[PDB]
Parts: C-alpha cells; structure tokens; sequence
C-alpha cells in the first residue's frame, strides 16, 4: 500500500503500527449522587447556610430537571404494535431534536424503570451519614449513594465542634459548600445545556462528588482488562436519569463499554525528519497518522483518540476523508507531497526504524565509530540511510548506536527522488497565498477576456 | 581483520590471464583496494573499490568480488606487471594490507 | 598532487625522528594523510593517519605512543615523530593521501619513501 | 431570508432560534483580598516559613505594582477645561498603549478615589482573623476582606496545636502556603503581563482566594435574574486597583454587567444531516450558527459565547464577516455550498424539526409503523422528508416517533436540488489543495505566455 | 527593515520591541517522590484499603517501568573506544525511535549512576514519616524524598484516631487515596506513553506530590534571577529515571536551565487598528508578532512562548517561515497586505505609539481639547495621525491625552497609500474560497482547451 | 378503516358516463386503488394511485380524489365493463376493500 | 410476471390446508406477497402478507393464528397454512403481488384463485 | 453665503440685547458661527462661538456670562444675548462664519456689524 | 497667546513692496490668518493658512511663515490696499487678533 521507501527518502520515516479500537456494547450501572451533606450531628453550628445552599442548588438543578421532563413527558410505551419497537415518542411535542438526542431520550426512558425503583426508600437516601452508602434497590440488586461533602463534615467539622467557636464552624461549612458549588458549576451550570445526551464522561460527572471518579469506579466494580484505556479515552460516560429537588440528589447511569478491534484496519505513524534540498532544510507536510482500513487510506482526528504502545483507542469513529493528491503522495508519487522550509533550529534531524538510521548528515555531524571518519551526504541526497552494511556503528554526538540491515533496495543512497512543491502553513500566510492565487487567477481571466 | 592472500608467489608468461585472490577474516563488503608495488618504488593504486578501476590505470586489470572473497584478474599479462600485489580493506581501524603476492614474468 | 618526503637518515637507538611530508596540488586541510610502514620481507604495515586542520588522528594499536602525528596547514606539511628508535624501526616510511570521508580509505597518492636506518 | 427548504434538502435541517445578548452597563463593587493569613494564635509554631512566604509574595506582586504605577503616576485631573472630559493622561510618558489599556487606566483612576478610602483602616485589614470580614469603607458603604488561608489556619492548625509536634504544624503550614502559591502562580504570575485591563474574570481573580468565587459573589450580593448567565459567559470581570507590599493585600473592583438583547438580531442553528449523492454519503460544509442582524447574514465566533435554550450570551460582539458565496448558499443557491465525503461510521443520519423528520433512509433502515413496510429513498433523492401525510408514525430502529406536518412545499420529495462542489477540510489537505491549484494556475499562465 | 510608517497607515501601529530568550545548559538535581504514605501510626484504622491502593499503583506504574526498561536493557558503556562517545546503544533491539527519544535515553543512562546510589538506603526511603525528608545520597550530596499524602495522614487522620470511629477514619483514608489517584491519572496514566522523554514539566510531574511544585523547587533551591520566567515558560522539566514497584517510589531528575538571549534577534509587536476604506471598516490580516533574526523576517508560534514586558521566553526555537508576499507587505508593499471587513462593534479603533495617536476618527469622535472642535478624517484617509504639532491634547470620549511628536514624515496625513485585497479568515469560508477559485481555474482551463 | 361505497348496485347503458364513489372512514391521502372483478376471474387492477392509471388499463377509466372522498369515472361505457368494482386504501394495516359496486350493462 | 396457485380441494372440518403460490418473472425475494379471501356475496377480505427472503409477515387481526405464511426462495413459492378449517373458510383464496416499500400496497398481479370447499 | 445682522440700537445701562445673525447659502447646522467685538481704537476682540444644531459653544473667559449664544436651525439664525450692558459694551459686533472642524478657525464671511450704543 | 505686530503704523507709496509681521507669544504652527479691514466695513479674509491665499483674493498678496514669526508681503502696492491689517492664530481658545497695522498710501 504505502510506499515507505520513497516516503523515507523525503523524511517520513515509518514508525510503529497500531491497531484501531472503538468502544461498543456498554453495560449499565445506576448510582445516586446526593449533592447535600447530612449535618444532623452538627445542627447547632448550621445556622442559615444550609437554607441558602438549598436555594442555590435548587436554582442550579431546576433547568436540568426541566430539560429532562421534555422527554419524560413525551415518551411512553407503544400500545399499537411492539413488532417493530416498544418506545413511542411524540415528535410534535419535542419539536426539534437530533439523532443523538432521540437515542439518549430512548435510553432515559429505559432507565426510568430502574429510576422508579431507586426512588423508593428515598427516606433511606436522605438519611445517609457516610460518604459511600450501599442500599438495596431490589432484593438482588444494590445501589450506591455518594454524598458530596460527607467526609469533610464527619472528620473535619464534627470532631472539632467544641474546640473552636461555633460561628467559625458555621463559616467553615459555608466556605466548604461554596467551594463545592464553585467546582460544580464548571460542569453542571449553564454549560449543561443538554443533560439528555449520554456523552458526558464520568470524570465530568464526578465533579458532583468532588472530582473523585476513582471512588465511584472502584466501588461499582469493573473489568480490569482495558479499564485504564476505557477511562483515559473518554469512553466511560454517564447520563442523568432523575433529579430530585426535595432531597437534592441525582441518579446517574454509568456506561462501561468494551473495546472492539476494527478488523483489517490499522494506523501507521510517520516520524518526520528534515531533509536537504538546494542548500536548505525542508520537512514534508504529510499527516503523521494514517488510517488504513480495508486497504483504504484516510486521515484520522488523532487528537481526540488515545495513543498507546500497541493500539489507538477511541470512543467513536474519527476517520476523515483524504485528498487524492495526498493519497497518491503516500503511494509513491512524491512529487505531490508538499514541503515546508525549516527556519527553526529545533527540529528532528534523524530517526531510527528497524535498526536502520535515516539521518540528515548535512546539518548534523554523523560519523562512523568503526573507522573514525565522518559520513558524507552529497548535495543531491535528501537523506542518508545508514545500516550495518556500510557503517555497523554510528555516532551522532553523545550517542553511539549499532545498526541493523536495510530490507529495501541496496541502491537506496544512489537512486534519485522527485521533490514536491514548497508551502507555508501559517493561517495568515494561508490567507495571503489565497489572495495571491486569486489575484493571479483574475489576471488570467482578464487576459482570457 | 587478517588477509589470507593466494598465491604467495606465482610465475606467469606474457599474454596469460592470471588471478590473485585475497580473503579477509571478516566481511568487508565493497571496501577493498588492490595496489601494485615494484622494486625501489612506492606502491601504485590499481583498484580502489572491489570492482572499480582507478584513474590512470589501464582497463587491462579488473577486480571482482564474490562476497566471501575478492580477486584481481590480469588479461594479456605484460612484462611491466612484475612485482608485488597487495590488498587492503579500509573497512575498519586499523587498515590491514595483504600478505603480498609476488608475480614474476616467466 | 605530489607528496615529497624527507631524506634518508641514520639514527642511533633511543633517538627520535621527525619525518615530514609536504603535500602540493590539493586542499591540505580536507584529505586525511595516512602513514604506512614497510620493512623488507614483511610486507606493508599501516602506522596511522591524521586529518590536517581539524587535528583528528587515528592510531594503530601496535604503533600508538611510539609514533605521533602533527599537521602544519600554513606550510601544508605533515609530520610523524618517532620516539625511542630500535632495530625494529629500520623500515621504509610512506606518506599517503587518504580519502575525505568514511569508506574512502584507499591511498590515491604516495610519497617517495623515507628510508630510516637504525644501528647501535 | 434563509432558504430553509433548500438547506434542508442538502442536510442542513433548521434548528432552534436563539436571541443575541451582550453585556453592558456594569456596576462596580470594591473588595479586598489579603494574600497572607493571620497566625497570631499559632505564632509559636510559625518559625521562618512566613518570612520566606512574604519574600515570595513580594517577588510575585512587585511587577503588578510596577505595571500599575505606570498609569498611576501619569494620570491626573484636567485643570484646563473639564467641558469635554475630566481625566488627563500623559501620552508621552505612557508611550505605547492600546484603546483597551487607556480605557482600563481611566477606570483605574476612577477607582483610585475609593482605593484611597479603603487604604485607611489598613491596620484593621491587617488584623483580620476570619476568612470573610466586613468593615466600613465609609459611614454608609462597607468593604469585604477575604483572607487567603484563614479557614485552614482557624480550623485545621490552631485546634491541633497541642496534639501534634510543633514541627509538624510548621511543616503543614509551609506546604499549605506553597500549595496556595502553586495555585496562584498560574494566574497572577508572569502570565499577568497586563494587570491594568478589566477583562480578567472573577473566576481567575478568585485564585487569590483559593478558587472560591462563589463566596465572593454571594457575600457581595447580586441580581439573580441573569446571574448564572453572566457568570458562565465570562462577563463578571474584575480589575486590580491597588497592591500593598507591606500588608500583602490587593483591592479588586468587580464589575456586574447587565445583559442587553440586541434588537432585530438572532442566531439560527443548523443541524447537519448526511445526505446521499452518487452512491456516497456527504456532509454540507457551512457554519452551524448563523447570526442574522438587521437582515444582514454573518458568522459568529460561538466558541467564546455561551449557548442556552433561548439566547446566546456573550461578553462582547463576536460577529465575523461572511463570504458572498456562503451568503448566496444560505439564501438558496445550493450549487455554491461545499460538501465533504463521509468516511466515518458515526455521523448524524436523521434529524427532527417541528415534528417533521428529515432522514437519510439509504444509510438507515427507516420504516413506517402504520403499515410495517420500509420507506424508500431513490438514488436521485438526497434526503427523505417524513410527516403525517405519508407516514404518521416512523420507526428508526429502537425508537418509534409520531411525526407532524411539513409546512413547506407538498412536492418536497419530488423536486430536485443542485449540489455543490466537494471539499476536504484537513489542514494538511488544505495545503495540498492550495499547492495543486497553484501548480495548475502556473501551468495556465505558462500556456498564456 | 520593517516599514513602520506604511504599516501604521493601514492600521498596524508599531508596539514594544522584545528580546528573544531560549533555555539552554540545564543543571540536574535528583529527587525521590514516594507515592504511598506511611500509615505506621494509624495501622489499626488501615484495613484493606492500602493493599488495594498498592495493587492500583502497581498497575499504574508497570507500563512506565516497562517503557523505561527498553532503554535500560539496551544501553551500556562503549568498550571499543571512547574517543568519539562513551554511551553505546543497541539500535536493533530498540527498533523504532526518534532523535529526542535517543537523547532522552542517553540522559537516562547518565542518570542511572546516581539512581544506583539513591537506590541504596531504600529502607530509609520506605521509613520516611514526614512530607519532606532529607537523606544523604552521598557523603557530600543530599537527596529529598517527598511523600504523596503524608501531611494529611499526620495532621488530619492521626490526631483524630480516637475522637471518631475507626471505620470512618478508614473510609476517609480510602477517599484520600482515591482522590490522589484521580489527580495523578490525568498525567501518569495511559497518557504517559513515552516516559523516556525529558519534556515533562515540573508542574505536570508534581501531580505525584499533589500539585505542589513550589515545595519541590523551594526545597531544592534555585537561582532567583529568572526563576519565574523559567517556571512559567515550561522550561523547568523533569525525567523519570527509576520506578520501584516494591517501595512504590520514583526518582525524578529535575533540569534547571538558563536563559540565553539570542543575539541580533528581536520580536516586534503590531497593534491592530481598524482603518477606513470606501465607507467601510477594515483590519489588516498580518501576524501580530514578527521575529527579526539577523535581518531575516519570519513568523513565531507565540502561543507556546511566554510574553513579558521586555523579552519573549521560550523553551525552544519556535520560528516558522513566512511567505514572500507577506515579507514584502511588511517591508513597504502595502498592496500585498490582506484586509478583513469589520462587522463586529467591539474592535480596537485607536492606538498610541511613542506619544503619537493613530486613530480612526470616522468611527470614533476624536476632538481637540485645545480648541474644542472635532478632528476630521477625509474619505480618502485610512487613519489619522495626531501629535502635538496640530493637536497637543486630544479627547476620545472619557479620556484626555497629551500627545508627543511624530518622528516620521511631516506629510503623513497628506500622502496616499495602496490598499491590499479583501479576505475572509473563517475556516468554512476558507473552504468556500478554495472551492470558488478551483471552479474558476477549471473554467479557465476549459477555455484553454 | 371502513369504506362506504356508493352506489351498492347500478345499471347503466352503453356509452353513458358513470361514476362510482367510496368514502373511507379516515383520511388515506393519495393511497387508494380501484379494482374490477368479473364472474369467475381474479380482480384486475384498474387504478393504483388516486389519480394514476395502471399499465395496460385503457385511458377510458379515470380516478379522482376530492380529499374527503374518492371517485372513479367511466366515459363511454362499454359492454366489457360489467362486473364489480372495489376500492382499497393500503394506508394502514389491515388493508380494507370496499363493499363492491355491481355495474350491469343496461 | 405470473402467479400460479394450487388446485381446488375439499376438506373436512378441523383439517389443515397448505395453499401454494408459485411466482415467475420477477425477483421473488423483493416484492411482498399478499393473501386475500373472498367468500361469495361478502366481498373481498385481506388475509395478510409475507415478504419473501427477509421473512417479514403482516397479519390481519381477524385471521392471525388461523393462517400462517411461509416463503421458499429456492423454489420461488409462497405458502399459506390454514389450521382448524370450519364452514366459514369456504371461500376463494388469492395470492397477489404487492409492492416493495411503504405506500405501494396495491396488488399488481393476482393468482387464478384456489377454491376451498369445507363440509362435514 | 450671506450673513445679515440686526440694526443699530441705543440701550440704557443695565439692559439686554438679542443680536441676530441670519445665515443664507450654506448648511447652517454644520459651520461654527463666531462672534467678534470691535470697539474703536482698540482692535478686534473675539467674543465666542456656537455650533448650530449640536449646541456646542465656546466662550472667551473675559466675556463668559456677559454674553450667551443660541441657535435656531428652523429659521437659520444665530443669537447673541448680552446682559447688563455698560459703557464698555459700546462697540461694533460681527458675526462670522468659522470652519467646521479643528484647525479651521479663520473667518470666511462676515456680517456688516451691529453698532451698539450705550449711554446713561 | 499675545500678538506683537510690527509696524504699528506705516506709510508706503504706490507700487512699493511692503511687509507686515506679527509674532505670537507661542508656536501656533501653520494656523494663522491675515485679515484686511477698511473704514466702515467688515474685515475681509486675505490669507487663511500661513502661506495659502483665500478665494477671491488676488495673487498680489502673499503670506510667509518663518517658524517663529509670520509675515505678509504686498508686491506693487495699490491705492485700494489702505486700511488696517490683523493677524489671528486660531490655534487655541480663545482666538487672539493682532494689534492692527495701519497702512496709509503715501
Ligand atoms: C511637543 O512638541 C515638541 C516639538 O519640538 C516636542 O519636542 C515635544 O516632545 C512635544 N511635547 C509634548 C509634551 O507634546
């Protein structure tokens, strides 16, 4: 597929090959996050801070409940025929929605059945006195309640209730609640425009528990095969399925997906190396990560994906199309690969692949430790390929490195290479280039007329 | 890296094709040179890469590499080819010369 | 390109020699100057090499310390200093023009040969 | 204005219309933030940590005071004639400045009058022993002092002054101060190049109080009509008007604006839906949010604006110009709307608007629950419009949705559409496209010559 | 070099000139970060939380050790000769690497010698009971050990070991460890794909100490000449050189560079001012920061550099090339400088440079306080230059400013200027422009055929 | 969805224009079909959409929709048009046929 | 396009029938095959439909369970199985070629009609 | 462009004047109307100026309060009101057409001059 | 800003070139105007910028600026040039007229 020899000749040394993994088939677990601590053991130092906190929490959580009730009030069972599906929506009442919003509303309706069971023993949720409490949603299923600031109350304010003035305890409780709200509003504030969607990660949701998502995940339990890869790739998400404005708690359905490896698909990394051309230094403008799926070459938004040693883990398919010119550039037509001048002094000048060293020896002093003499790059050579057939041991300054054998052509350093057109990648320079070619095109059309 | 050069001495007639080989103790790849020395004179470079002739050397001489061993061929030997023939690897430090093959015109 | 050496000399054991090789016709500071030994009946023997200008030197381990190399770019002359001469140093010494880079160790041009005689 | 039918035919389904709101007319309130706690009740366990802390704070706050004194020393009252203005600057001494810097220096000079009153009772500020303290700046106006770490000193270090060794208390105080400085330096360090400007939000300023801006806002008081929208849109800002290097406090003037709705201005959202063309899937490349102001169509930098259900709240005017080609594309000339190939498997393929479903039934299995038969999309149809005149109830997998009635043309599914040119929006592919048309233009000019 | 008069005529008022500083020549100091607290004084309330924490830490730190041992096992001393270098690598075993990875592996091998000395007295590291502990790595060199949560154990859990139930203490310890892991995993988790490289800043590394890098830097000691500039520009970095999976600590080599000023190099800032052309408002599209090095004009990625009052501090050379059209625009050819229409109401309309005011008086009401009459800008004037040769004191609303004298031409306001082509800088509009000129070029080629 | 078809039976002469209507109990929009059946034979599709004629059907027949009610018109009636006429909605499950209008050539 | 049905048969009450309809001239697995009842004097009555290949079936609620549908794509034959025959099942049964998609429920082609007689 | 003034008048001390200046031939609301005093033998003296329409006025400090200015855009007439007339107010008063903007204070056109006589 | 105008009075003959100067107490840059007044008539604007003549003024008059002082030159003086000459700065508020140079035809 990709012509790695010609790409290496223009400074794109091939790197490690990684697999493509995407999340799928999530399992659901329901948790309760209570946003108000139990201050029953310190009520003499409560004062009026808790009423103001309750008013502030009600103001924060009212839009979330209002946005949930749009789909709560307009989704039901299908009484006509469940041969095709069993969830009936009212599209007239909803009005404007997307595919993701409709799917999330379906998931919310499915989670309503367990939310109704969790809404029982609400007095048991209200009376929780510990940071993490387990109760029985059903005779065979358990539910975990996480209280937002219960450890601080239990270990910082209650034991020091007599050693300090009660007013100081009240002020400290007020400051703790205000700091909790300050942390919470970055995620659950007006920015939470769409609480229906299930793209909200567990890290963002844990801001209602003070940023402690490790406690939630550990208490719930998980499969440890890919737990860190699932967590770091923003694949473990959650959805708010119930908001109570009397007890001030929410019910969150956490999704634990699995990682499926996309078959006959991989991602190739290209290490960029600066090359020499006409007494100047250049770097190819080519994507560093190329997704090859079923012998189809395309780009990938790798900034949203987790890169590991063996595979690339993503929560969705991030493939984007590729121009025919770059596709032909990657298959051997090096005359179509753009290049950019190097004016910075800090750029990669050599790389190693399979024990073979590709180095720009014009700009760095590469020598052979076997003989003690420097290795020469001519004016017509973009790169030097050094293997153990001509220099078994190469020194590039402070490092002496032994080399392998090149598996490509034996005439790598003698064959020529076609060089693509120079470019400039600055946004202002992009606008200037567009202006220049637009003016030249207008001149050409004026000559045509 | 040692050179085992064969033959140690040899006598050949005028116009006869002759071959002198030398085997390095390790693989030196392309890097090998054949020099000719006469009595009372400095050596002259005949061949500098295993199959490449030097400037001023007539096309009568030739050099061949068989991977493991290297050889020098003289076609239509002439009386001015008498003397000693050496081979050098210049692949690694120190550079080692061959034992020296003595060619005498018969 | 011509390399001219010093004349033949007779030295007592324990003395020192400063063999000089003047190089004309090429950039002296670019090409390595190799030094080679040849005693009669034992074949050629590589002493070492020096890159003029940069001052880089490579030494044969059997000759390191016994011989030292120096370069003078102003007069375009290379020097071998031989110390503690013995009966084993009775040989013909050649200065040769090496290559400029790695893999070019063949000797393009040679000097006329300085004959050193050592006797008690 | 916008041709919503033709836009919907190419996959741009119209969404919710929002209002345009901008901050204006701010009210000013002065607060004091003391950056050093009072340890008068634990002085035996202080040691030498606070001398080092004072040196570090002086080093941090010296450039801020030096940058303020540039405008402090060069601004005064106008003794000539106050008929036009009353604030005189020395533009020669200032040298180089912007419009925003000059306006902020004017505001700093106005706030100097109240800073002088707050600078009285400096011994009362230095003697504060609580996290929040109220004093009388004037006989009728109050000022609030917030101490950076007074809560931790009062409730964590003083009550445990006898139960642990004094060296451990000293070390804990040292790490508390160091963590406070570590949090503070991200905002008030060398990054605060321009302390004069009043674009510094209250969230950033609250890092001098440990990130507790809720305490500051709640203690100051505010109008609750749009408080969360003001806060989340980075509209509540503050300005440093005095830095004391002896008592180690700063005076901050917090601005509370109001939100004005821009009359005859709105923002239209376009939900992107993939459409079918020549056995392939495409996404139209147009802006998702279009600002229509006085029947003038333009772009808007939405990433800096807060999006809510009913309005878009911004701290300034973020409108940017639009090309005539996109303006004509949004008004009906669909042949000028660029499109991009879909190679990813995770793209929106249907949407709902006013109870009418616009779906790409080539890529998804859309069926009618009324009859149980699938709905067909021909090869010449980009999208399918489904309403309750042909299919009152549509099933799209797990969801059954009742549909409204389309208010547009009754021949929506029979009329054709003109399709724009394909594009590729990757930056490297943008450079490759520029290279390709530059080379083609050079060839055309060579033929012209 | 730069033509500041013609640039100012199109709204690019020259600003402050800054020096160019780059980090170089770092000094190395070794520290130990122990990631597990000592709970010896609280072992009755430990339970099973510490074993689970140890398992989680082992799972976190195993990939880091595995990635280090790739270079640990394949780097050694050079037995051939040390004439060129003394560090021998096995390039076949490593396989694929970059120049930065090889240099970092070399530095890791150099640090191995001190890591072996610190690996002695491992029982002394395991027995640390304070947050910061000093021990003797050698008889003349000391090493500092920082324990992740030792202050919390010492001052929050141990003194309250009897006043609260032991189960509550165990639960609070569990949440403390879980919160520490939650903070740590953002930096030391799967995102740490390459632990060999020494580009990891001290701020990111200090997440193993709870984000307290001030404690590390203060305890280590530093040169205070440029300490804040070094710290804020991401120049003080560190590298992990040893990971112990039995005692659960890491050894970090912190690098303290110096700042070298690049000689004959500076950075010029251009304040953008909107100017008037054909009854409309425009802003020039040029880089705001221009790097001039040895009379060579180029761009600079100023987003990665720290901007101060006097110099620009960067950790590496961020210069990028510039188009010849923009270079000619900056040297006087103002007909090649692109401009963008102003549709927003919040744009800079005037600026001050060396006491001389460059103002767009068509859009703002500029008046002269000396006479009380407004200052006129004609329709053919892009900008107005005001100095004390025509108006010694100018009022622009709420500010009255005295003005200096212009050192350029006395006929600034009478000479004309050539104006460049309009552009649009939106990404979607960039794609639309590319489509438009591609179609026009295709039409021109069709006419050519 | 029931169909009230009118008239139940009708006799018409050759060459006379005749009209047969059927009203569904609910709005079926365009979807309605008219079939003709003769004695001992399967029904033949005359009209498949409310105003569209089927393949092979002569242009003599026509179908009209008035929104609330649907009708079928025969112009210049011929003796081979005797039989029964049915209407189907195919708007929803189950599909319902009309009562069946009996047309006899007078 | 031709649809051929099975011959007329007489069955005792409580028995079962397997009426077959062979379809030629078109892609069998694409078009829905509808089944219609007609007793004399009571008009036509829609029994149900089956989509061959996919196996999708739609049933009239007055006939569900009484009648079942099956499809054989290899022989291009649709089957209607009637169970528990009674005196009310004495009617003419037609197989009709429905549409492919929604809104195409008109019957383009019909079978010759299988006459079922039921008597005690 | 013509500026027409009121006629000459005799006033007792302590009285008031309303001198009018009608401007024709140009946009009245654009150009500043300046007012100038000239007593015999003491040269010209600048009283003040008024911008019609906007209402902006500039006053000489020796005449502020003594004289006030008003503008009527409907009739295109400027007014100077003099209060508390004394023997020092016996002078010829001119209305002049100033510039529009800064630096244009030269008086393009003048009125004929209203002669005020003041006597006890 | 005061004006020192010279000469206070002057008599010149017909056809003689004459010069009238006035020095402001401060630098007024370009801004200065020269007016001519006759007996019983309003002043007429001769020069409005230090070197620029007004509309309708003959090219006989000229104005010059020497930075510190400003001057007005009349070439080939004519009998209609008798009267008084004033200079105004219009650089700052209030505007100040010159002392008034009296020119009499000799
Ligand atoms: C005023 O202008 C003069 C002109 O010589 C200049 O030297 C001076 O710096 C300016 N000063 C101010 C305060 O405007």
């Amino acid at each position: 597929i990709l012509h790695y020899e010609k790409l290496s000749k223009i400074g794109l040394v091939k790197g490690v090959t990684r697999k493509y993994k995407i999340k799928s088939n999530p399992l659901t677990k329901d948790i309760v996050i209570k946003m108000i601590p139990n201050v029953s053991n310190m009520s003499q130092c409560t004062g009026s801070v808790m009423e103001n906190y309750k008013t502030r929490l009600n103001g924060i959580l009212t839009p979330i409940k209002g946005a949930l009730e749009i789909y709560k009030n307009n989704t039901h069972d299908c009484v006509g025929d469940v041969r095709l599906a069993g969830v009936c929506m009212a599209g007239v009442a909803i009005g404007i929605a997307t595919a993701a919003q409709i799917t999330a509303g379906v998931a919310l309706y499915e989670a309503m059945k367990n939310a109704d069971n969790i809404n029982k023993l609400k007095s048991s949720i209200e009376s929780t006195n510990e940071a993490v409490v387990k109760l029985q949603e059903t005779a065979e299923k358990t539910v975990y309640v996480f209280t937002a600031l219960q450890d601080y109350i239990n270990t910082n304010l209650v034991p020091t209730i007599d050693k300090i003035p009660c007013k100081q305890t009240e002020l400290s409780l007020d400051l703790a609640l205000s700091k909790y709200l300050s942390d919470l509003l970055f995620v659950f504030g007006p920015n939470l425009q769409d609480p229906v969607s299930n793209s909200m990660t567990i890290q963002a949701i844990s801001q209602a528990f003070g940023g402690n998502y490790e406690t939630l995940l550990r208490t719930l339990g998980y499969a440890t095969e890919d737990f860190d890869d699932l967590l770091e790739s923003d694949s473990i998400t959650g959805q708010i399925i119930y908001v109570d404005l009397s007890s001030y708690y929410i019910i969150v359905r956490v999704y634990f997906p699995i990682l499926t490896e996309i078959q006959q698909a991989y991602i190739q990394e290209l290490l960029p190396v600066s090359f020499n051309n006409d007494n100047s230094e250049w770097i190819s403008i080519v994507p560093n990560f190329i997704l090859v799926r079923n012998t189809l070459i395309s780009n990938i938004e790798i900034g949203f994906c987790l890169i590991t040693k063996r595979s690339v883990i993503c929560n969705q398919d991030y493939a984007t199309p590729m121009t025919n010119n770059m596709r032909e550039c990657l298959t051997g037509s090096t005359e179509k690969c753009p290049r950019e001048l190097v004016v910075s002094s800090h750029v990669p000048r050599f790389a190693l692949s399979n024990g073979v060293l590709f180095a720009n020896c014009i700009s760095v002093t590469c020598q052979c430790q076997t003989t003690g003499r420097a290795i020469s790059q001519s004016g017509e050579q973009t790169l030097l390929m050094i293997d153990n057939t001509t220099c078994p041991t190469a020194v590039l300054g402070n490092v002496i490195i032994s080399l392998g054998k090149y598996l490509g052509s034996v005439n790598y350093n003698s064959e020529g290479i076609a060089i693509g057109p120079p470019v400039f990648t600055d946004k202002v320079d992009i606008s200037s280039q567009i202006s220049s070619m637009n003016q030249s095109l207008q001149q050409s059309k004026d000559y045509i007329k | 890296i040692q050179m085992t050069q064969s033959p140690a001495s040899l006598s050949a007639s005028v116009g006869e094709t002759v071959t002198i080989t030398c085997r390095p103790s390790e693989n030196v790849h392309i890097y090998l040179a054949w020099y000719q020395q006469k009595q009372g004179k400095s050596p002259q470079l005949l061949v500098y890469n295993a199959k490449t002739l030097a400037d001023g050397v007539p096309s009568r001489f030739s050099g061949s590499a068989s991977g493991t061993q290297f050889s020098l061929k003289i076609n239509s030997l002439q009386p001015e080819d008498f003397g000693s023939y050496y081979c050098q690897h210049f692949w690694s430090i120190p550079y080692t010369f061959g034992g020296g093959t003595k060619l005498e015109i018969k | 390109v011509q390399l001219q050496q010093s004349g033949a000399e007779l030295m007592r054991p324990g003395a020192s020699m400063k063999i000089s090789c003047k190089a004309t016709g090429y950039t002296f500071s670019s090409y390595w100057i190799d030094w080679v030994k040849q005693r009669p009946g034992h074949g050629l023997e590589w002493i070492g090499e020096i890159l003029p200008g940069s001052g880089d030197t490579n030494y044969n381990e059997n000759f390191k310390g016994k011989a030292a190399f120096t370069a003078d770019t102003s007069s375009n002359t290379a020097y071998m200093q031989l110390t503690s001469l013995t009966s084993e140093d009775s040989a013909v010494f050649y200065c040769a023009r090496g290559g400029r880079y790695h893999g070019q160790g063949f000797f393009d041009y040679w000097g006329q040969g300085t004959t050193l005689t050592v006797s008690s």
